[PDB]
């Protein structure tokens, strides 16, 4: 067995390395440190980390929408904090209850809400800046950052831009454990089952196609790890017997193959369609599409299928119900 | 009326369902199927006693090259003709195309199936500060084994048929990553070092066990060139050697399990 | 139709069973004794498929459907039309999986490399036995399991949630989804980051093994490596099923309640209800 | 906090769609022997003689019974409402005809809802009938009821600990979700939707596009409103110990016909029914209670569909004394 893809066996310890970038190389803080037994199945060296001033920003940001949410949460159970370590999940800072529709709503009815999520934004901003910055810095492609772009880009629909389509407040995502966690249910009702969706179909597909995807190219690495797989870098300026195996076993297992560039590329992309799929999606939730699943009916799509207790009248409809 | 609808039965969300589509085979067939292509392209075949055509689908299916400039200087260009030239000790074992072939001489020693490696550089790989990369402890004396593991320097290696085969000289560690990648040991009997990468060995407290290769077959383990310097091409001789021997280190290796 | 440098690799061995007999390629593909099992069931599994398909209302592809059989048919053999065909494809389906994953094996073997995809490989296989087959004999019949259609499948996903009022409150489906996104992010990432490196725009230089260590370390302030990112994403992508196995299987066997009120073992500790 | 196998499984829907119920075959044995405390009919008696209106002086409701029918009409009532307490619950020791305490005027109430039930809402309890007991069980303060505020322990004869205490604010999330199967759904579905005929309980949208003028800005409803469905709809299914594919294909909630079981038919008119005692009943009743009864609010406590089901999809598992005493109806 190969046992360096389960562990590391003899872990090498030596000298700090720094790559300098463009600038800021005088904002990592910290001694870097080392884990013996982080060391067995990662690198062992914990820290530094660079600071900066977009880091920084995104830091004070987040902070302050955690404060907006957890002193709400806090009013929930009357400041009582066993019942607050108690009923965490439960607790949840949410939207108008009430249509004021794109009226700025009271502080205590989605007032809060709107600034968490408004802080929240500027947190996720400051935050990509890092992200697409420390990159450049190191002379490194953009990738990454657009990559989380997409990713933000989908919070800021169904945390703002269906609320705003549609011009309710009342549509957003409350914070909390358990209260985001309902709203998919919630919204998913109001828009006659998400499942009938065809974009979230389109994102559990790319979802579903990163976990193959992923287990399938790690485990293709491990596989050639004996002959230097997992330097991807240069298996890619210069080609090597690891991707050459690597290529063969999926080509002759399914007909055809990528490369170990390429490959990161499918990566990549099934990645970011997940968040653009998801998106599209919810554009069309409420704006132009009511119910999915009689959109699906209208289009012929639907299964349908016998009944097995008998069909049941609405007794709403019935001649001389009531209301 | 209703927003979305456009027409008839035509609506917003049934077009763009049309476009997604599109998109997603755009991208998949003619982006990423041709990246797909970059090495290992045009497939290769026998030929023909008269052909004089590009074959417009090998100019169809690739994409353009594109040149990586590398970190301590050069560039490659991708796609590109890299032929297989060198010769291969290897027979068609029967006359239709997909038959398997069969080495004719040793294939640990002549490179074939399990055995073979890549036309890699005959490059020292590099740091990122340009020393090389992949070097013995010896000489990378900034770097030590982590206290709690076995220091395998004094160990004996016990090759597939129970015999000791050599006592480890040295550990060669990556310093762009800080990761041991092979053993260094003096083969018995032998007046050389082998390399031997570290997925091929059971480290032990008192034995390094290699399952790949009987005693007898670390006396053709690749040689360096230096001493405390590989290429990238050598590391795939030193690493193919081994893994050759899963298939070829006894004759009852080829054949099937049960 | 050889790479240009697959002539080298295409050598006899390493078979798991049949030795010379399927040692040989059409095409691209390897074929092999399990390439030949593999063929017989898809084709079974597929021509069943058909019949079934025909015999039935509907040929528009979304709507088709393959079902169980009715509870009181139990564990038992249930008539062609009302689920035996969805027996029979089972077992296509299975013979067809099993047989794609040792074919796998081989290819491995003759490449001289980590059967770790086979390997991994096999946990998807494991899911859908947990719910076509292992929940079915727990609960006692095999109409537990999911109907064989695009869209029909996914009515079984949701009524199924819904039966234990909120599905998105079972421990084991909230341990899964958290892989399932962790999953998607790295991949994200992984991709990203060697694609960064490769490829950093202008005609800037190639960058090194050190960058990448570099970036997430300023980034995040951690960098696992090379090699280790491999197998953390194959772990994460694993453990979305093996996780996800367990808010399964406890459903019904284990656990007969709404899910929100399994909770209850915290909410209801007496030192603080 | 798991529950080991077997589960007791049905099928309510077309094979392959993971409908029916799913049963812990000992919580359905510990409901059946709570529910088999319901006392067996008094042996029936002769009608000899004159309707109790002219034997008796304050005979309002039951005024057609002959005496032996009337007293064991009475010895009924006193068995299923105030055992312990025996027929001076409600009468003066010394007066039969006196109205003196309020249990009597309530009592007398309560037959004629009682009889309405019976008489006037047979879509939903159909000829099984309900009997004091359906909701008493043998106590006057009957065991499930709701105030306009959530409150702990559900059954009333349990008490509470510190936070369950309505008083408690901390506590309210919890009495909130304990309401709706432990969600944390930040609504109460019974001053929502079963209080009164106010609100609404369908959400979802009949047409597969947004009709123009009913969906966007203040001409919409709020999402919260799918939240309190939602809420609505986990209470009913924990009221009846049942999911909701004992009632809906999930594959759409709106759809009825074969995407309903005739269950779901039943559980329309139940809400109908359960609003029509709240407003019309029990509601009223805060004026003849003590306060000693009465909510925060000063609100009488109301039914809801645990009052009666307590738990099961048939209250006392369909068990009927509708033809044993009819004179609590179908009141012909
Ligand atoms: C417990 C939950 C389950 C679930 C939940 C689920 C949801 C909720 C959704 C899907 C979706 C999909 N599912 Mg289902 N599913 C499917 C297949 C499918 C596809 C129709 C589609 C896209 C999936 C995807 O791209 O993954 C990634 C794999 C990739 C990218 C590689 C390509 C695979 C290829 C697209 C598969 C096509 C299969 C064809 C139907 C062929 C069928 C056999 C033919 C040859 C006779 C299979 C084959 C199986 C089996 C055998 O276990 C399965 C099991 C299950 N799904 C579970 C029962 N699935 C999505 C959909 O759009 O539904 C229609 C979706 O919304
Ligand atoms: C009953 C309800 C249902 C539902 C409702 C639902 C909704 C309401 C939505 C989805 C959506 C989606 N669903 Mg569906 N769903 C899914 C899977 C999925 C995903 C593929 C996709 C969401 C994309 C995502 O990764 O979000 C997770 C990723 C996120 C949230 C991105 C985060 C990025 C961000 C930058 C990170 C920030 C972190 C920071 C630390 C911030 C912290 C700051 C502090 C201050 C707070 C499966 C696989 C199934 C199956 C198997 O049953 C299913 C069933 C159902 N879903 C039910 C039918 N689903 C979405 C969609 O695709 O719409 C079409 C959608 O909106
Ligand atoms: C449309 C669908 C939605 C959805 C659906 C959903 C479901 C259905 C479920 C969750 C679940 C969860 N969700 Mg929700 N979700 C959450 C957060 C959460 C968590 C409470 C939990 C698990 C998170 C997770 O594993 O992600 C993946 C986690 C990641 C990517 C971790 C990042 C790792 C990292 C790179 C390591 C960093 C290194 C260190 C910093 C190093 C330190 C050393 C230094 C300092 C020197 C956030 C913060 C947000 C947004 C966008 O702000 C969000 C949006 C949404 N969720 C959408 C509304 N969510 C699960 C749950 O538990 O529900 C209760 C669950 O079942
Ligand atoms: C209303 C009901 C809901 C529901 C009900 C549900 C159920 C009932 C189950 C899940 C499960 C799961 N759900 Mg939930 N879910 C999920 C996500 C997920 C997955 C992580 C997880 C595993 C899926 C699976 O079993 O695939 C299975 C996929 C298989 C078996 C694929 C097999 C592939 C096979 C090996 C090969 C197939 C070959 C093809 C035929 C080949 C075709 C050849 C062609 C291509 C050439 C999210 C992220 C969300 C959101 C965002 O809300 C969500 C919402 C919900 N889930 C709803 C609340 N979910 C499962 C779980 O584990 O939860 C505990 C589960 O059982
Ligand atoms: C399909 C692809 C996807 C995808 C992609 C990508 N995702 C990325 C990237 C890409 C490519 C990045 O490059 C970026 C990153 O950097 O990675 C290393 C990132 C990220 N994805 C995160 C979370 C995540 N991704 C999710 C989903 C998907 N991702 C989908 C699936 C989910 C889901 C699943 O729920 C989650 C939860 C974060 C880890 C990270 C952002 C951090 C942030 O935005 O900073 C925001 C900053 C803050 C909140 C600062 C406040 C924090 C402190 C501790 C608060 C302390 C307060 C205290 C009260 C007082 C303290 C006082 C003090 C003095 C002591
Ligand atoms: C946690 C890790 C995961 C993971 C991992 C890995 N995944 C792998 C590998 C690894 C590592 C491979 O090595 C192997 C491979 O070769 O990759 C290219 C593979 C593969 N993953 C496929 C599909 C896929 N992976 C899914 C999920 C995950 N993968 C999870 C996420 C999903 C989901 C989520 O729905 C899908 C649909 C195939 C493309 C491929 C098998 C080909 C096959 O088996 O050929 C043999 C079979 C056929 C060509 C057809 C057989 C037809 C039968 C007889 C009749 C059909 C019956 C069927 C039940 C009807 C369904 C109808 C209805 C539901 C619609
Ligand atoms: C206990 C077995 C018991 C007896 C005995 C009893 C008797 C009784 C009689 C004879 C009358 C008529 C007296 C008159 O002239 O008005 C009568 C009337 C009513 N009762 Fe009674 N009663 C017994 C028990 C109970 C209990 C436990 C209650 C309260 C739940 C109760 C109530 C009433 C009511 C109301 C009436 C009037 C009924 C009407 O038709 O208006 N009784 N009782
Ligand atoms: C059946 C004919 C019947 C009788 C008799 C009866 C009596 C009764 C009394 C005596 C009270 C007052 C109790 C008190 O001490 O305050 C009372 C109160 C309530 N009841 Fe009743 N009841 C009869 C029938 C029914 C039925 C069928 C139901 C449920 C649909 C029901 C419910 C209630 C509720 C709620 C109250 C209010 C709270 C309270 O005062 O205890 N009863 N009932
Ligand atoms: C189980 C937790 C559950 C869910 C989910 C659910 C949802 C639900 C929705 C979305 C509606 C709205 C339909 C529309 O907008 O047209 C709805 C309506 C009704 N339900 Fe339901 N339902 C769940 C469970 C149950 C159960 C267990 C039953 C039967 C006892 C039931 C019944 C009904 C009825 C009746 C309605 C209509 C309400 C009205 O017309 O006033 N549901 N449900
Ligand atoms: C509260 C709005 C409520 C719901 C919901 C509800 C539902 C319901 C169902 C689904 C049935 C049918 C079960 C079946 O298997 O067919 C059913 C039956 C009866 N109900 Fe009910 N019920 C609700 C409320 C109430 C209340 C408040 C009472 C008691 C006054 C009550 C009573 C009954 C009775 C009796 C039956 C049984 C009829 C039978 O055929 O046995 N319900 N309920
Ligand atoms: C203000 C106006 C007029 C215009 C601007 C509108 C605007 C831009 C609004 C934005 C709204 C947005 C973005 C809303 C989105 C909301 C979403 C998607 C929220 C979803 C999930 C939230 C969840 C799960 C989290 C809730 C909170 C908690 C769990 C507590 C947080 C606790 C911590 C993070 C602990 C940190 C501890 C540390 C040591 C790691
Ligand atoms: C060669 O490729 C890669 C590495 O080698 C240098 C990494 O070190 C990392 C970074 C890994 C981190 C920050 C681990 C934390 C956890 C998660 C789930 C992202 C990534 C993404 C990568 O792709
Ligand atoms: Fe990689």
């Amino acid at each position: 067995a190969d046992y360096q893809t389960i562990y590391t066996q003899i872990q090498a310890r030596g000298p700090h390395i720094t790559v300098s970038g463009e600038w800021g190389d005088n904002d990592r803080v910290g001694k870097p440190f080392y884990s013996y037994w982080l060391g067995k199945i990662g690198d062992a060296q914990i820290g530094p980390i660079y600071l900066g001033a977009s880091g920084i920003a995104a830091f004070a940001f987040g902070s302050t929408a955690i404060l907006i949410i957890l002193f709400n949460m806090a009013a929930e159970v009357h400041f009582d904090p066993l019942q607050f370590f108690r009923q965490f999940f439960w607790l949840g800072l949410y939207p108008p209850k009430a249509q004021y529709g794109m009226g700025i709503p009271p502080l205590h009815d989605g007032g809060w809400w709107l600034m968490a999520g408004l802080f929240m934004t500027l947190s996720l901003g400051s935050w990509w800046i890092r992200v697409y910055s420390r990159a450049r810095a190191l002379g490194l492609g953009t990738h990454i950052a657009w990559n989380f772009a997409a990713a933000i880009f989908f919070v800021l629909c169904i945390g703002c831009i269906h609320p705003t389509l549609v011009g309710s407040w009342s549509e957003g995502v409350p914070f909390g454990i358990w209260p985001h966690i309902d709203w998919l249910t919630a919204f998913s009702i109001r828009y006659g089952n998400f499942y009938y969706c065809p974009w979230h179909g389109f994102s559990i597909g790319f979802a579903y196609g990163c976990g193959l995807l992923f287990a399938a190219h790690g485990a293709t690495i491990l596989a050639v790890a004996r002959f230097g797989g997992d330097r991807e870098i240069e298996q890619i300026t210069d080609r090597g017997t690891a991707v050459e195996r690597a290529a063969l076993f999926w080509r002759w297992t399914i007909g055809f193959n990528a490369t170990i560039e390429s490959v990161h590329r499918w990566g990549w992309f099934f990645s970011l369609m997940v968040m653009v799929s998801a998106s599209v999606g919810i554009l069309l939730t409420g704006t132009f599409v009511d119910n999915w699943y009689l959109w699906c009916v209208k289009h012929g799509a639907a299964p349908d299928y016998p009944a097995y207790l008998p069909a049941t009248p609405d007794p709403a409809s019935l001649p001389g119900a009531p209301k | 009326m209703y927003h979305g609808a456009l027409a008839q039965h035509l609506d917003i969300a049934q077009l763009v369902w049309y476009a997604q589509w599109l998109v997603i085979w755009t991208v998949v067939l003619l982006y990423l199927r041709r990246e797909d292509r970059r090495e290992g392209y045009p497939l290769v075949e026998p030929l023909g006693l008269v052909k004089l055509a590009p074959e417009d689908g090998q100019v169809y299916e690739l994409p353009y090259p594109k040149t990586f400039v590398l970190p301590h200087g050069g560039t490659v260009t991708v796609p590109r003709r890299r032929p297989e030239t060198r010769e291969l000790k290897l027979a068609q074992t029967d006359g239709f195309e997909g038959a398997p072939l069969q080495p004719t001489g040793n294939p640990l020693v002549d490179a074939v199936g399990p055995a073979s490696y890549a036309e890699r550089a005959e490059v020292v790989d590099a740091t990122v500060d340009g020393k090389a990369k992949i070097v013995p402890l010896r000489v990378a004396t900034d770097f030590s084994i982590a206290e709690g593991d076995v220091d395998p320097r004094g160990l004996p290696v016990v090759a597939a048929d129970g015999v000791e085969a050599g006592t480890v000289t040295d550990l060669w560690v990556d310093r762009s990553e800080h990761y041991f990648r092979y053993l260094e040991l003096s083969v018995a009997g032998s007046a050389r070092t082998a390399l031997i990468p570290l997925g091929f060995c059971d480290v032990k407290k008192d034995k390094i066990v290699v399952t790949s290769i009987l005693s007898e077959q670390f006396a053709n383990v690749p040689r360096l060139q230096s001493r405390d310097q590989i290429t990238l091409r050598e590391e795939d001789k030193v690493s193919a050697y081994y893994a050759g021997g899963l298939l070829y280190a006894t004759p009852e290796r080829a054949e099937s399990l049960l | 139709a050889l790479l240009s440098f697959e002539r080298k690799y295409r050598v006899r061995g390493g078979t798991l069973i049949g030795g010379d007999l399927f040692d040989f390629w059409v095409g691209p593909y390897f074929v092999g004794f399990f390439g030949v099992s593999a063929i017989f069931f898809i084709f079974l599994g597929v021509s069943l498929i058909g019949y079934a398909a025909s015999q039935g209302p509907t040929w528009d592809p979304f709507a088709i459907s393959i079902n169980p059989p009715d509870l009181k048919y139990g564990l038992g053999a249930a008539p062609l039309l009302e689920g035996g065909f969805w027996q029979a494809i089972t077992v296509c389906a299975l013979g067809a999986f099993i047989s794609w994953m040792l074919r796998e094996v081989e290819i491995s073997r003759k490449l001289g490399i980590g059967w770790h995809v086979p390997l991994a490989f096999c946990v998807p296989i494991f899911m859908f036995c947990v719910l076509q087959v292992f929940r079915p004999l727990l609960l006692g019949s095999w109409g537990h399991a999911f109907p064989y259609g695009i869209l029909s499948h996914l009515d079984w996903v949701n009524n199924f949630g819904y039966q234990y009022l909120n599905w998105h409150y079972n421990p084991g489906h909230m341990s899964s989804v958290s892989f399932l996104f962790v999953n998607a992010m790295a991949l994200g990432l992984h991709g990203g980051l060697i694609l960064s490196v490769a490829n950093p725009g202008d005609g800037d230089k190639v960058k090194t093994a050190e960058h990448e260590n570099q970036y997430f370390r300023d980034v995040v302030g951690y960098s696992i490596g090379a090699l280790s990112i491999h197998r953390l994403g194959l772990f994460l992508a694993s453990n979305i099923f093996l996780t996800g196995a367990f808010g399964t299987i406890a459903s019904g066997p284990f656990w007969t309640r709404g899910w929100p009120e399994w909770w209850g073992w915290w909410l209801d500790i007496p030192f603080w209800s | 906090c798991f529950e080991p196998p077997p589960a007791t499984t049905t099928q309510t829907g077309f094979r392959g769609l993971s409908m029916g119920e799913v049963l812990h075959p000992a919580t359905v044995k510990a409901k059946k022997e709570r529910d088999a405390q319901y006392p067996p009919a008094l042996a029936a008696v002769k009608a000899e003689g004159p309707p109790v209106s002219q034997v008796y002086k304050n005979v309002k409701v039951l005024g057609n019974l002959t005496e032996a029918e009337f007293l064991r009409t009475m010895t009924a009532i006193t068995e299923w409402v105030s055992p312990q307490e025996g027929c001076t619950y409600c009468h003066d020791e010394n007066n039969l005809a006196s109205e003196a305490k309020y249990p009597y005027v309530v009592a007398r109430r309560m037959l004629e809802m009682t009889r309405a039930i019976n008489t006037n809402w047979t879509q939903h309890v159909a000829q099984t009938g309900v009997t004091c007991y359906t909701c008493h069980r043998g106590t006057p303060l009957p065991p499930y009821v709701r105030y306009l505020e959530p409150t702990l322990p559900l059954n009333n004869r349990e008490t509470p600990t510190h936070v369950e205490r309505v008083e408690t604010r901390s506590g309210y999330v919890v009495r909130l979700a304990k309401y709706t199967a432990y969600s944390a759904l930040n609504y109460d579905p019974f001053t929502m939707f079963l209080a009164n005929d106010k609100r609404q309980v369908r959400v979802v949208p009949q047409t597969a596009l947004p009709l123009v003028g009913v969906s966007r800005g203040k001409e919409r409803r709020p999402l919260s409103d799918a939240y309190a469905t939602f809420a609505l709809m986990m209470s009913i299914s924990d009221s009846l110990g049942t999911n909701c594919t004992f009632c809906h294909n999930a594959q759409t909630f709106e759809s009825w016909g074969k995407k309903s079981t005739p269950q779901r038919a039943i559980a329309w008119w139940g809400i109908r029914m359960v609003r029509d005692l709240n407003m019309n009943y029990l509601a009223p009743l805060n004026a003849s209670l003590p306060a000693s009864r009465l909510g925060r609010q000063g609100e009488a406590p109301q039914a809801d569909c645990r009052t009666c089901h307590q738990g099961v999809t048939k209250p006392l598992f369909g068990a009927s004394r509708l033809k044993d005493y009819p004179e609590l109806g179908p009141i012909k």
